[PDB]
């Protein structure tokens, strides 16, 4: 039931599975034209553009991590340390 | 009706491909037809077509070659039927095995 | 405009209405112009990732993404370092390829 | 049907989005016209706020408002407002204000009190026939005494 | 605790659960000849206090059923005289972690 | 992980006088009540 | 019966709508779909109260199509017709089986068999009217109708009533 | 009662259907605008009589076509009035 | 490509299993399916009440399936029912029925033994359903006499017989020896008398699962989508083995109806029943051990539903 | 080409769910059915150009849910039903 | 002791073949064979007879019997199992899909 | 047993023809018969007695005990005992009469579609363009006692009065 931030016990690193999914999802949205938050270098491929955002943490998503009890944490993809 | 979309141009009137004709996949070697009862189906345009459902044995989709030989013969019980023999050169290729 | 027969081309179009137009027979009508949100089905082109598999497939290694390089003739070509995890040797062996159809999935393959 | 047994959502017991319990809200149509006409007024402001950076005369004044606030794709509301307007017993909320008070005293069920103010009744039997659940709960005269008062408080058309 | 030499009449065994809460553990002499726990393969066991337990379950967010289960007839279980719903801890010396705690619950 | 272990074990099985090898492994997984060559090692 | 109720609804944004102003888009789709629509459960949805305080909750993204789903809790006014209910209405269409009563957004039909014996249909009038021993039922004429039965369909509602009994008929 | 399905192009509408069907792609397409119409195209007395008849034609070594023409014939006659007899030997012959 | 629907889209989470209340069957089913014929007398269209009528879903892409309309693509297919003249056993549960009987009384329909017994008291504490049924059945199979009075209780001191499965039948054995095959109805009656406490004390759920439902008083008919026709040469009609089985179960049923209706030797009845039971049995399971298999006219064994699910390349 | 049990398991071993789902739905077969919210059965009669629905016998014209399943799983159910087993389905968690 | 001994038994047939498998995997296997409190075979008998969801059980070995006993006992299936979610064709609670992705308004404004 | 015999005669008048009534009266004349006694007593055959026996078995009208005469001369003796059970007959007649009264106490169809509609379907089928009830799929036109049941009920009322007299 949405453990509060002070009590969030999980790994602040972004598991590869997460990074994979967020990439896919964001890239999909981008392909569907949802606004892009980073100035392109001339990029075209959405998946590239997605990674380009992920580097700068401009991706505006939030991960809901279900614990086995049924509860969850919500980490913002911007606060998760990556790599 | 129900006619296949391979080209029939090669067929001689009898419904066979005279040998020596170069054929390719989806071509129709043997033009065979069946009668249909008008009331039986009336599916799609069958009422307008009035007549004969198309059953023709095509050449294999992927093959091609030259018809070597065609023979016609009545079998044991008297039905006219035909065999067709299509020769093709298969040249050694990258995928081929030895 | 390149049509289905030339390689860099598209087989079908899907309008935002969710209706597929076959590009064969489209030329007879003579013109098609795309609008954002339409989905065009294009031939595989260089760098599209694809799963690739050699059965019985008893390793998680036995199914791996790959980055397509279109080349002529018939067999799938692949480097020989990768022959061991598939438990593969090149005599009559065959390998099933699988194209993901969704941008999401396409990403997952490259990233996992 | 009306035994005063309604749907699950239409059950007398309600709860708000804050999680607090509430009694069901039923409406005779006087204020029912007004509240709808009410909200559209503030709704019109919010449209112009973000834009910066007789009873016959009522029908057309609403329709124009229906062309502004509402996209115009709603016929039902256009049908509803007219329905509300023509059959409204009480024109002014000021009048309705006492009506909402008067009608609810004994604590009659929401469905009951709604039909009372939304319909014209004279005799107790008239009401209690149209609303069968009022038979044994309230005396005939106590009802009519209100029914008399209601017809008196009716806004002159 | 009652140690017997060879065997006991079934009637006597039946009369054993006759004094709750008190219980009677019954061991064979020939069975106790060697303590099992001294054996190499048996890692140290610890019985737990209910308070400690409720802490355990709360911290891992578990139902009793969800714990790895141990059976009453287990020689170790008999040895410590466990009862149902009582949690034991096990410290096994791991060749990866080097000290690995574990938790089980009598059936 | 569960799969990854299952594969990880079953694969070296594919590449396979005390009973040994695959047939031994079969005994183990089956938890055979009775096995071919029971044995002890006493110190 | 005109009531008010707290209602929930789920909404789907196409990705292109995710700009910061999106909440406004939410309130837009909410009004567009909800107001004027019907739902078999809660009846005809009329107007949405409390426009400003609408709760957005927390938007979840679903699998493929990448479209954001939401759950909106709002308070609104809706009309739910009921069986054994007395209502007033103005005729619109006239059939030999009966005249169709317009009550609010809802069109109620009354069967001729549900009508008194003295009440008779007249096709010799323009438009066709019902001429009883006393009252004459025409389009613009007002009639008090007690609703006998209701049919509730997801997204629609239709129903029947009878003026046969006492305290009923033309207004 | 109705139940007959016809395939028509809502964008063309000019004619009734004039289409081609693609078996490999398992889809059916209007030949004009090149629109796909459909997808996922899927790929006691008597028995006694025919028994003894079967035996007879068999002993006679007549090819199955003849046998089956006679079967068909006999079914048409069957129980009809005008036959009015013949004991089942005459009819079989 | 399927047509739009305004229904709310959700994903399955919980999945609950049970048995069909024959009442609910009838509530669901759209036809009685009286006539064993397949197509119409005209030889086109459908028998309209035969095994396949437009009420059930329709194939061929040109037929709109009267009840749903829509297509063959859209139509889920719909269920028919058949009213069994005489009740029959669902094969899969023949075993568990046998145990159930052995567990309970055969007259007053009460659990043998009782709560008063200590062993029973112990077993009832078990939370696992299956284990509870097993443990209890160890006790109740042994005691062969229901008893009117017990020291610290139901009546009917009748001696509970031994039940032995023999050839798709159950045979009672009384030492009192009295040997009687056990008819369906009497058994069903017993199950009807089982108290809620009783069967819920066994592995059954009062809502979804009743021994009454384990016995078949009526039967569902799958739409053709389960059992489609196939065409050979595309000019010859091919019928599915399930369709042939429905034709058999029907014909057998109609026979048993008529024989029951009039002219009953009661040796013919008991046979005609055993025929019905057999057809329905091999319909659900062809491969039951010791019984004769149902052979399609070609000599091949019929492929029963169970065969469709069972092996590799089965549906699962 | 056949994408089998083992092949699946390799996917699970990579932990890529989306791909698996796609490859077992869009890539092969996907089917859309309506189910009652009382009886979990597929009984629902959906007649729509009219947006009309009834599950007869639980008498629900109101609450019906839309789902997608592989066409085969559909068969698996209808088979069970034809075998007199009810595989009721529910989109909410009653056990909680 | 049964556990550790078991690991030792397994570990032998691997080192016998000369192959090497990480300690983890064998450990995981053993522990699964154990937690029931007695040695649970890997057979139609041993694990398949546990209480896990019907679909998951019926897929492995005896499908008709498992389904009949399920419907007999009115067994509930939560569908947290992998194979179950597969049969139903919905995204499994594993890997990529073990968690769920949401949009936040807060960071989106900034 | 005169009242029971009169009720049985009334049931014979209501249910079936006169031959069944005569067979019941013949059983009433003679105390007990075994499976062959009606045949000796009646000019009807045993196979036809069998259709009538199946008709009696369909209802609760009478009762059968199945008994063997044990003495071992050849195959012994199949004797059937037909004895009327009054309670089952009383219960079945009451259920039938009450059900009949319920049936007495208790519409749109398209010619080409052969469908069927009801009042709730009437609200759905109404069209504003024309004035008519239109079919759903085919859009075809729609088309489509108690006092007589009450008079036949007057016959039922004498039977109910006879049942009340039999009860008390
Ligand atoms: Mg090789
Ligand atoms: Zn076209
Ligand atoms: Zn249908
Ligand atoms: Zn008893
Ligand atoms: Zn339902």
């Amino acid at each position: 039931k949405a453990i509060p931030k002070d009590q969030r016990a999980t790994t602040p690193y972004m598991t590869k599975y997460e990074r994979a999914r967020i990439l896919g999802t964001r890239a999909l949205q981008i392909s569907m034209n949802a606004p892009v938050f980073v100035d392109l270098e001339g990029e075209t491929d959405p998946l590239r553009i997605a990674m380009k955002e992920l580097a700068e943490k401009k991706i505006p998503l939030v991960i809901r991590r279900y614990l086995p009890d049924g509860s969850f944490e919500d980490w913002s993809v911007e606060e998760l340390i990556v790599d | 009706l129900r006619m296949k979309h391979g080209t029939y141009d090669k067929l001689d009137d009898d419904g066979l491909i005279a040998p020596g004709v170069r054929v390719s996949g989806e071509d129709v070697i043997i033009g065979k037809t069946t009668p249909i009862s008008p009331d039986e189906e009336e599916l799609g345009q069958r009422t307008a077509y009035h007549s004969k459902r198309d059953a023709s044995t095509p050449l294999r989709s992927t093959e091609n070659g030259i018809v070597d030989q065609v023979l016609v013969t009545t079998n044991q019980d008297g039905l006219k039927f035909v065999k067709v023999r299509v020769r093709t050169t298969k040249i050694p290729q990258i995928g081929d095995k030895f | 405009r390149n049509g289905p027969n030339e390689h860099p081309g598209a087989k079908y179009v899907i309008r935002d209405s969710g209706d597929r137009i076959d590009l064969r027979y489209s030329k007879r009508a003579g013109d098609i112009q795309l609008q954002y949100g339409w989905k065009v089905e294009r031939h595989i082109m260089d760098n599209d990732p694809v799963l690739f598999n050699r059965q019985p497939s008893l390793h998680k290694m036995s199914m791996m993404a790959h980055r397509v390089k279109v080349i002529p003739y018939s067999t799938f070509r692949l480097n020989l370092s990768v022959t061991s995890p598939y438990n593969a040797d090149f005599d009559g062996d065959e390998m099933n390829l699988h194209v993901p159809q969704s941008e999401e999935t396409r990403a997952e393959l490259s990233q996992l | 049907a009306a035994t005063l047994q309604l749907g699950q959502e239409f059950q007398l017991k309600q709860i708000n989005h804050q999680g607090e319990e509430e009694e069901l809200i039923a409406l005779n149509l006087s204020e029912a016209r007004l509240v709808i006409k009410e909200a559209l007024v503030e709704r019109r402001r919010a449209f112009k706020r973000s834009q910066k950076k007789t009873r016959e005369k009522e029908l057309e004044s609403i329709d124009v408002l229906l062309e502004q606030t509402t996209g115009g794709n709603n016929k039902d509301l256009k049908n509803t407002m007219q329905y509300l307007t023509n059959f409204s017993r009480f024109r002014d909320q000021e009048t309705v204000g006492a009506v909402i008070q008067l009608l609810k005293s004994t604590g009659l069920h929401p469905f009951e009190v709604a039909q009372l103010g939304s319909l014209a009744c004279d005799t107790a039997d008239e009401a209690k026939t149209l609303i069968p659940s009022l038979n044994n709960k309230i005396s005939d005269d106590e009802l009519e005494r209100i029914l008399k008062e209601l017809s008196n408080l009716e806004t002159l058309y | 605790i009652f140690v017997y030499q060879n065997n006991i009449t079934p009637s006597a065994m039946k009369l054993v659960p006759s004094i709750p809460p008190a219980t009677i553990e019954t061991f064979n002499e020939a069975a106790l000849v060697v303590n099992i726990t001294h054996h190499e393969l048996v890692p140290k066991h610890i019985r737990l206090s209910s308070d400690e337990k409720r802490e355990l379950l709360k911290r891992y967010r578990l139902k009793e059923s969800q714990l790895p289960r141990i059976q009453r007839a287990d020689p170790v279980a008999l040895y410590l005289g466990l009862k149902r719903g009582e949690v034991v801890k096990i410290i096994r010396k791991s060749e990866t972690s080097g000290r690995y705690a574990s938790y089980r619950i009598c059936m | 992980v569960g799969v990854l272990a299952a594969q990880s074990i079953g694969e070296p099985a594919t590449q396979m006088k005390v009973t040994s090898g695959v047939p031994r492994l079969k005994e183990i997984l089956n938890v055979a009540k009775n096995m071919k060559t029971p044995s002890l090692t006493v110190y | 019966m005109f009531f008010i109720k707290d209602l929930s609804l789920n909404i789907t944004l196409h990705p292109s709508f995710f700009g910061p102003r999106m909440k406004q888009y939410l309130k837009t789709k909410l009004l567009e779909e909800v107001e004027g629509s019907c739902t078999g459960k809660f009846g005809y949805i009329l107007c949405v109260l409390d426009y400003d305080n609408i709760d957005i909750q927390r938007g979840r993204i679903l699998p493929t199509d990448g479209s954001a789903e939401f759950n909106v809790k709002y308070r609104a006014v809706v009309f739910k017709p009921f069986k054994g209910e007395v209502v007033d209405g103005t005729v619109v269409s006239c059939s030999q089986h009966g005249f169709e009563v317009q009550v609010g957004p809802m069109k109620v039909f009354v069967t001729k068999h549900l009508m008194p014996q003295d009440l008779t249909f007249n096709a010799g009038s323009n438009p066709p009217s019902y001429q009883s021993s006393e009252d004459v039922i025409t389009i613009k004429s007002r009639i008090r109708v007690k609703i006998e039965g209701c049919i509730s369909q997801v997204s629609s509602i239709h129903a029947i009533g009878s003026i046969k009994e006492d305290y009923l008929g033309a207004i | 009662p109705n139940l007959n399905i016809v395939l028509t192009c809502p964008e063309c509408k000019v004619y009734p259907p004039k289409i081609v069907e693609r078996f490999s792609e398992g889809d059916v397409v209007c030949a004009l605008c090149g629109l796909v119409l459909s997808d996922k195209l899927v790929d006691n007395e008597v028995q006694a009589a025919f028994a003894k008849i079967t035996m007879l034609c068999d002993a006679a070594e007549l090819p199955k076509i003849v046998k089956d023409c006679a079967k068909e014939a006999y079914k048409l006659c069957h129980d009809e009035k005008t036959l009015k007899g013949k004991s089942m030997e005459s009819i079989m012959a | 490509g399927q047509q739009y629907s305004s229904a709310p889209l959700r994903t399955v989470k919980e999945v609950q299993f049970g048995l069909f209340s024959p009442e609910e069957v009838r509530a669901i089913s759209v036809a009685k399916i009286r006539f064993p014929e397949t197509m119409d007398e005209t030889q086109t269209r459908a028998k309209i009440g035969g095994l396949n009528d437009p009420r059930l879903g329709s194939i061929d892409r040109n037929l709109k399936c009267q009840t749903c309309q829509e297509g063959m693509n859209e139509c889920p297919g719909h269920f028919g029912h058949i009213d069994l003249a005489k009740p029959v056993f669902h094969v899969g549960f023949i075993a568990k029925i046998k145990k159930v009987c052995e567990c309970v009384c055969m007259h007053c329909g009460k659990l043998l033994l009782d709560e008063h017994n200590e062993l029973m008291r112990q077993a009832l504490a078990i939370k696992d359903s299956k284990k509870r049924f097993a443990a209890i059945w160890t006790l109740c199979k042994t005691k062969m006499v229901c008893e009117t009075d017990v020291p610290s209780r139901g009546g009917c001191g009748n001696t509970q017989p031994t039940i032995r499965k023999d050839g798709l039948k159950l045979v009672g054995s009384w030492k009192k020896p009295e040997l009687r095959v056990l008819s369906t109805e009497e058994i069903l009656n017993i199950f009807k008398h089982i108290s809620v406490k009783d069967f819920t004390s066994l592995g059954f759920n009062e809502v979804f699962s009743r021994p009454e439902w384990m016995i078949l008083t009526c039967l569902p008919v799958p739409p053709p989508p389960v059992r489609p026709s196939i065409s050979f040469n595309e000019s010859q009609r091919g019928e599915d083995d399930l369709t042939f089985k429905l034709a058999d179960i029907l014909k057998a049923n109609i026979s048993l109806e008529t024989l029951e209706h009039n002219g009953a030797p009661h040796h013919a009845i008991e046979e005609a029943e055993s025929l019905l039971q057999f057809h329905v049995a091999t319909y659900m399971d062809n491969d039951i051990a010791g019984q004769p298999q149902a052979l399609q006219k070609s000599g091949r064994p019929v492929k029963s539903i169970r065969a469709r699910l069972k092996g590799k390349e089965g549906r699962i | 080409l056949r994408f089998g049990e083992m092949e699946r398991d390799c996917m699970i071993a990579h932990g890529a769910a989306s791909f698996l789902k796609e490859r077992l739905m869009e890539a092969s077969d996907a089917f859309r059915v309506h189910i009652c919210g009382i009886c979990g059965l597929m009984t629902v009669i959906a007649k729509l150009n009219h947006n009309q629905f009834e599950c007869k016998g639980c008498d629900n014209k109101i609450d019906i849910y839309q789902i997608h399943i592989p066409y085969a799983a559909k068969l698996l159910f209808q088979e069970l039903m034809a075998m007199n087993i009810t595989p009721r389905l529910y989109t909410d968690r009653s056990r909680d | 002791a049964g556990r550790a001994a078991l690991y030792k038994e397994v570990y032998n047939v691997i080192a016998s073949d000369g192959s090497y498998v990480n300690y983890r995997h064998m450990a995981l296997l053993v522990d699964v064979m154990t937690t029931q409190g007695g040695l649970t075979s890997v057979t139609r008998h041993g694990f398949n007879r546990s209480n896990t969801g019907a679909l998951m059980r019926c897929s492995f070995e005896e499908t008709v019997e498992i389904l009949f006993e399920a419907g007999a006992s009115a067994e509930l299936d939560d569908c947290r199992g992998v194979s179950e979610n597969v049969i139903l064709g919905q995204m499994a609670p594993i890997g990529t899909g073990a968690f769920d992705v949401m949009i936040d308004e807060e960071s989106l404004v900034k | 047993d005169d009242i029971v015999k009169n009720l049985l005669k009334f049931v014979v008048r209501g249910f079936y023809g006169g031959s069944f009534v005569l067979v019941l009266d013949a059983i009433l004349f003679h105390s007990v018969l075994a499976e062959d006694d009606l045949k000796q007593l009646l000019s009807i055959n045993k196979t036809e007695l069998g259709p009538l026996i199946a008709r009696l078995r369909s209802d609760r009208l009478i009762s059968i005990h199945k008994q063997r005469e044990y003495p071992p001369n050849s195959k012994s003796v199949e004797r059937v005992y037909y004895y009327v059970k009054y309670p089952h007959a009383i219960d079945a007649i009451k259920w039938k009469v009450h059900q009949v009264v319920q049936r007495l106490k208790d519409g749109y169809m398209c010619p080409i579609c052969l469908t069927k509609y009801t009042q709730l379907e009437a609200v759905q089928l109404l069209n504003f363009d024309r004035t008519e009830f239109l079919c759903s799929l085919c859009d075809e036109p729609l088309v489509e006692k108690q006092d007589k049941l009450n008079r036949l009920m007057d016959q039922i009322q004498p039977i109910i009065d006879s049942l009340k007299k039999i009860d008390d």
